[PDB]
């Protein structure tokens, strides 16, 4: 994440590996939560 | 009344071909400064 | 010692339980002529290939065991340096 | 003496040469154990020819050709032993492991 | 960062557990041709129990 | 009509690239090899127009260049080609972009005998994907652009070429095998062992069998068309590439995974499509929201629009999985629009990198003061990817929104949430495209200008490639029936073959 | 009835003329004795075409068959020695060893291999397997002073003479399980009960049958021999002594055991799923060029066994077409291994780097033969793998073709690693031949046979998939005479 943190508007401060896993379970859970929504709410 | 694609594609094709052969001859910056050199994105 | 006693325990199970169809005919009617009649009727093509096998075994085992006294320091040619009587892929560490 | 006692003798001679193939450390004792294997398949074969189909002995012809190949497998084989010994001055099967991986 | 590390970590793990697999079976051969004769004779004992039932 | 047309168009750049090692006069770099590849790329595109304006015979469902030659009767594979409405725009698009991709490959002097060989091998090998009506020749043509696009990245690329080239060749050859797995599963179903795409579409398969074939094809086609779980191969190989290699990558090769979704997952597999269409529009929206944020979170210039190519792909999945004659018309339109928009954008990234040599976008700023025609074309090309009306990037996305929430397939609580979530990309695409324009060209704060970026210019040939790419961008944006009339009758048979399946 | 062994007895005669010329002329015969063996191999190839029209007689008192399957494999082994002699005309002539003495042992392995393909007696199978095996131990240690070829001639001896004794104990049991009956058609008429004695006789013979084709529990000799042996011998045992083990396995496991058939089709799947995995994942961790092609031949063997375990008319046609195009992939790759080992020493990977500007005919030959070995279109090994998975999907076997495809992508990564260090490395990244390449001539001794064995092989590698339809009909006629 050293090259991702260039001297522009990035580097918010939450690039820790404790934040990587807790951002994964929300992002990948929203896709899977919409997929399981999709097979029941559509028809 | 529909504008069909075939008469305007057949009319723009020889305009497209003879301009690619012309615009290749007229070019700059890839022959004089050319600090990219051989490796086109290195 | 495990596998050697294991193959023997395999085969003694195999030899004993197999019904062998042994024939009750009189054997060996002068069994030097029935083995020479077999070298030229049934086993004829194995018999001629045994000569080419023996000739090859005399070619190869001589050239693998003879003394290199003809020309031992013999650098015949070179594109890069290759030792005599050795494969050109030279050993190296990566 | 039945057929069964010959094949057990040939099977026991097979596993003695099998044990000599894996446990021997001199490279010549490995070749001597190969001759134990090629005589196990000959003792199995003449017993198969004496008791089964002994009128036209096809096993004793086949037992001849195993003796001829093992004569040529040992002559070729001992020229390989003499080829290593000229370069690697021992005959030790725990010392030829340079083409390992 | 969930792209570069999580779903890119699975792709760089398929290529990692295959490189360290070939570097584990590389040690299956170690010279000592008695050991090569052992695996030949063990697999003979394997296939005669595996195929009789 | 008796002459082999599509067989020639496929096999002409392949047989003519063999004359590239025999081209004389190697006076320095390869100048006659460079002119030879443009000479064959132009006259092969003219064969596509000659086969179109004389022998395509539009508003006719079915292939009209159908030439089924026998190749191997023992396996059952035939050299069967043909251009229907799902193929002929992308065949015309492939002949148009790759002709400019040779013209974009003018500053390459590294290995010019090797460059124009592989780019012409991709020119014969990309038309061969949309044209063949077979399976074992389709899997041939799908993996025909496997080696020449590997070497186009591994030799003429940025830094971390070898990571980008070997990750790509392992990700697509490791996913093209499912075209062989599912293509052989369909051909051995039943009793007829035919491999052509016509008989394999008309064959009736079980519903449990089709769900395995649909899952096999979605792994195979979710890689090339970047569906967002299987998309990590893209921004490395799209981030480390030259401008002419990238116009074949994002312009054409991404559309082969979208061509085959309409061809091999809707035509041949209609009952598995209906059971797993709502997962595609979920994956199609989250193709847009993931990639447009990741475009905003990235500061590498070549990697920013590389992720933007994934976001414009996300409107195709909503167009395919909507069962609408206007929704599917917006899916094929999005493949042609983004192919022209991306190849115009990615040509200018290699033009901007040729003057500044950074791509980091922090040391840039005030580039538009030095060069003016590049910034004038970088703005108008990025404006087309804003879904701006008057350009084809808008009407490709307009038909998807209208085509989704008028369909009598999904329920009303599902259709509002998808249209509301897919319209977040309407907000999200001006976030990063305009921030890329601002932090490169707008501003007084220039670079060091003594060590890096000592030169600045704008070649008149680079103006022509952009200006001739904006004619089908704007010209479809002012009349979208110019391209819809190529596939108005074929999409009407693709959707109506799935209209018979939807009560399920 | 000795008109059916004419392709083998022409090779018997020219085996003796190149032997006596070494004795008569004494190393002045090495200028012509390779080219006499080429037309001796070519005259033995050209007499198989009048034998193709014959209606498959069984000559020599029922101990030799002259079918189309026996003639197809006879041409594959004769082409294997034809490609080897075009390689070793300079290779062993540069080590200082005798050239006529090499090609005598090379032709005894050829006629020993060619007699395996048509043998039907238990003794003629073993005799011809012996003179193929005995001749090949002399060829892997022919240089005789390396401590690598001498170490490879030893490991191949103490496994080769061992596995031919496991093969004999299963062959002697087949003489005893029947009432005599050394012939394989007479074996099947006597034994059909599928007893435990037939099982041990089946396992014992595929410890030597699957030793020539190098399946993983019997493959251990292959990566150690193939880096110690002379590279033309490495080129010979991968298509000549490997197809001869495949010529045996069709003639043996279908004629001697047509009753017991679901057992050796269960063992050879284990031999396939192990050699496709361990052939292709261990070739990733290889640095030597001859060692990468060593695990390749173990890995490409598992692709041939895909068509062998399905047991269909297209399955046996899939393994014969793949073995035919396999000769055009190994002998074109091994030609470039030799042609790189003759210009510079130390033929290994990360020493080919910086090429394609100094030896462009070597890199065009080595890439197009290694890319085809990975099975990429439109080369010959792509179509060869396509027909293996088409015949694999035809009758069950859905996990073999999935493992055949997943290990084909692992196959791609180490083949493209060599194409990486030939054409994509910059000219500031070459270790050997850094202005050290000898500026190729094609005018020295034996380089012009080395070049024509490269040009006519890559042409047979690039065009054998597009023009596969004559080869698909030549192969499918060799399957109707297989039970």
């Amino acid at each position: 994440a050293t090259d991702f943190n260039r001297g522009i508007m990035k580097f918010d401060g939450a690039d820790s590996p404790a934040m990587i896993a807790i951002s994964a379970v929300l992002i990948l859970g929203f896709i899977a939560g919409l997929i399981w929504w999709a097979l029941h709410t559509a028809y | 009344a529909v504008i069909s694609v075939k008469p305007i594609l057949l009319a723009m094709t020889p305009v497209f071909i003879l301009l690619c052969l012309f615009f290749g001859t007229r070019n700059g910056f890839y022959d004089t400064d050319q600090y990219h050199g051989n490796g086109s994105a290195h | 010692a495990v596998v050697s006693l294991g193959v023997f325990a395999l085969l003694t199970k195999m030899i004993l339980q197999t019904p062998w169809q042994l024939s009750s005919v009189p054997p060996t009617p002068d069994s030097i002529t029935t083995i020479g009649q077999h070298f030229f009727s049934d086993f004829l093509l194995p018999f001629e290939l045994a000569s080419v096998l023996l000739l090859m075994a005399l070619i190869g085992a001589v050239v693998l065991a003879r003394r290199e006294l003809v020309l031992e320091p013999e650098p015949i040619l070179g594109e890069e340096v290759v030792p005599p009587l050795e494969l050109p892929e030279r050993p190296r560490e990566p | 003496m039945q057929l069964t006692y010959v094949l057990i003798l040939a099977a026991l001679l097979f596993c003695i040469g099998i044990y000599g193939l894996v446990t021997s450390r001199n490279a010549v004792r490995v070749l001597m154990s190969i001759e134990l294997l090629l005589n196990a398949v000959n003792l199995n074969l003449i017993g198969f020819a004496n008791y089964l189909d002994g009128q036209q002995i096809k096993g004793q012809v086949f037992a001849v050709f195993v003796i001829t190949v093992a004569a040529a497998e040992a002559a070729v084989g001992l020229a390989i032993i003499l080829a290593i010994y000229r370069n690697r001055d021992t005959v030790d099967m725990e010392k030829f492991n340079l083409l390992k991986w | 960062e969930v792209d570069y590390n999580v779903v890119d970590g699975v792709v760089n793990l398929t290529g990692f557990v295959t490189m360290v697999t070939g570097e584990g079976l590389k040690y299956l051969q170690n010279g000592r041709a008695q050991f090569y004769a052992l695996i030949v004779l063990l697999a003979v004992l394997g296939f005669v129990i595996f195929s009789v039932q | 009509s008796t002459f082999p047309w599509l067989t020639t168009i496929i096999l002409f750049p392949i047989v003519a690239a063999l004359a590239i090692p025999f081209i004389p006069d190697p006076t320095g770099k390869g100048r006659p090899i460079r002119w030879y590849a443009l000479a064959v790329g132009l006259i092969d595109f003219a064969l596509i127009v000659y086969a179109f304006t004389n022998f395509y015979d539009l508003n006719t469902p079915g292939m009209q260049l159908w030439e089924s030659y026998d190749w191997i009767p023992e396996i059952g594979l035939r050299w069967s080609v043909g251009a229907d409405g799902l193929s002929m725009p992308l065949i015309l698009l492939t002949g148009f972009i790759t002709t400019l991709a040779i013209l974009a490959a003018w500053p390459v002097t590294l290995k010019p005998r090797l460059f124009y060989f592989l780019m012409l091998a991709m020119y014969g090998g990309q038309i061969a994907v949309f044209a063949v009506q077979d399976m074992l020749v389709f899997f041939l043509a799908w993996e025909l652009e496997l080696i020449p696009v590997y070497l186009l990245l591994a030799i003429w690329g940025g830094h971390k070429r070898q990571y980008a080239a070997t990750k790509f060749i392992l990700y697509t050859a490791g996913s093209s095998l499912f075209i062989l797995v599912a293509g052989l599963a369909m051909a051995f179903y039943g009793d007829t062992v035919s491999f052509d795409m016509q008989t394999l579409a008309a064959k009736d398969y079980a519903l449990g069998f089709q769900l395995l074939v649909y899952a096999g094809f979605l792994v195979a086609y979710g890689v090339k068309l970047p569906i967002v779980p299987l998309h990590t191969w893209l921004p490395d190989a799209h981030g480390e590439a030259t401008a002419p290699v990238h116009m074949l990558l994002a312009g054409i090769l991404l559309k082969m995974g979208g061509y085959a979704l309409i061809r091999m997952n809707v035509d041949m597999l209609p009952a598995a499509h209906a059971k797993f269409a709502p997962v595609l529009v979920i994956l199609g929206v989250v193709n847009i929201i993931y990639a447009a944020l990741t475009s905003y979170a990235q500061r590498n210039l070549k990697r920013k629009i590389a992720y933007s190519s994934i976001s414009h792909i996300g409107f195709v999945l909503i167009g395919i999985a909507s069962f609408t004659n206007l929704g599917m018309s917006g899916a094929v339109l999005q493949m042609v629009s983004h192919g022209l928009i991306g190849a115009s954008l990615f040509f200018l990234v290699g033009a901007t990198y040729d003057r500044t040599h950074t791509l980091i976008l922090e040391e840039m700023g005030g580039v538009g003061q030095k060069m003016k025609k590049i910034f004038a074309m970088f703005t108008a090309c990025s404006l087309a990817s804003l879904a701006l009306p008057g350009m084809s990037g808008f009407v490709a996305e307009l038909m998807v929104f209208i085509g989704f929430a008028t369909s009598d397939a999904y329920s009303l609580p599902f259709r509002v949430i998808v249209v509301f979530l897919a319209a977040v990309g309407v907000i999200l695409t001006p976030i990063y495209l305009l921030s890329m324009l601002r932090e490169i060209f707008y501003g007084p704060e220039n670079k060091e200008l003594v060590e890096h970026e000592a030169l600045v210019d704008a070649e008149p040939r680079e103006v022509f490639i952009i200006a001739c790419l904006l004619v089908p961008i704007i010209g479809i944006g002012l009349y979208p029936k110019l391209l819809t009339q190529i596939y108005d009758a074929t999409t009407g048979q693709v959707i109506a073959r799935a209209r018979e399946v939807l009560p399920t | 009835n000795a008109g059916t062994i004419l392709p083998e007895t022409i090779l018997i005669v020219t085996l003796l003329v190149v032997l006596l010329a070494d004795l008569i002329q004494g190393r002045q015969a090495d200028r012509w004795t390779p080219y006499f063996a080429i037309v001796g191999l070519g005259g033995a190839i050209a007499t198989m075409i009048p034998l193709w029209t014959q209606p498959a007689t069984i000559s020599f008192f029922g101990s030799f068959i002259s079918d189309h399957l026996s003639l197809f494999f006879r041409g594959l082994i004769a082409l294997s020695a034809l490609g080897t002699i075009l390689m070793s005309i300079r290779y062993v002539e540069q080590t200082g060893s005798s050239l006529g003495e090499f090609m005598t042992i090379l032709l005894t392995a050829t006629v020993g291999g060619m007699f395996i393909a048509g043998a039907q007696e238990l003794v003629f199978i073993f005799v011809a397997l012996e003179t193929l095996s005995i001749a090949s131990y002399l060829l892997t240690g022919y240089t005789k002073r390396d401590s690598r070829s001498n170490e490879a001639a030893l490991k191949y001896l103490l496994i080769g003479a061992a596995s031919s004794a496991i093969f004999l104990y299963g062959s002697s049991l087949l003489y005893g399980l029947s009432g005599g009956h050394t012939q394989l058609p007479a074996i099947a008429q006597a034994l059909s009960s599928e007893s435990l004695g037939l099982v041990v006789a089946l396992v014992f013979v595929i410890a030597g049958i699957s030793f020539k084709i190098s399946a993983v529990p019997f493959h251990q000799w292959t990566p150690d021999v193939y880096e110690g042996a002379p590279t033309p011998v490495v080129a010979f045992l991968s298509v000549g002594s490997k197809a001869a083990g495949f010529a045996l396995a069709i003639r043996f496991l279908t004629l001697a055991f047509p009753s017991v058939t679901d057992q050796w089709q269960l063992i050879f799947t284990v031999l396939a799923i192990l050699s496709m995995i361990l052939g292709n994942v261990v070739a990733l961790a290889q640095t030597s060029m001859k060692r990468m092609l060593a695990y390749s031949s173990i890995g490409q063997a598992g692709f041939v066994m895909i068509g062998f375990v399905v047991g269909t008319e297209a399955g046996y046609a899939s393994m014969l077409f793949y073995l035919l195009v396999y000769l055009f992939m190994n002998l074109g790759a091994f030609t470039c291994v030799i042609l790189f080992s003759l210009r510079t020493g130390t033929d290994q990977i990360s020493e080919y780097a910086g090429l394609y500007q100094k030896d462009p005919l070597l890199t065009l030959g080595l890439s197009l033969c290694l890319l085809s070995l990975g099975g990429i279109p439109p080369l010959a090994g792509f179509f060869g793998k396509i027909y293996l998975f088409w015949a694999g999907w035809q009758a069950g076997a859905y996990g073999l073709v999935l493992l055949g495809l997943l290990t084909s992508v692992i196959s791609i990564y180490y083949y493209i690693r060599v194409v990486k260090m030939m054409v994509v490395k910059e000219p500031q990244e070459m270790s050997e031949a850094v202005r050290n390449y000898p500026e190729v001539s094609w005018s020295s001794f034996g380089l012009r046979p080395l070049q024509v064995g490269l040009v006519m092989t890559v042409i047979a590698t690039s065009l054998a998939g597009i023009l596969a339809n004559p080869l698909f009909n030549l192969v499918n006629t060799a399957v109707w005479d297989v039970p």
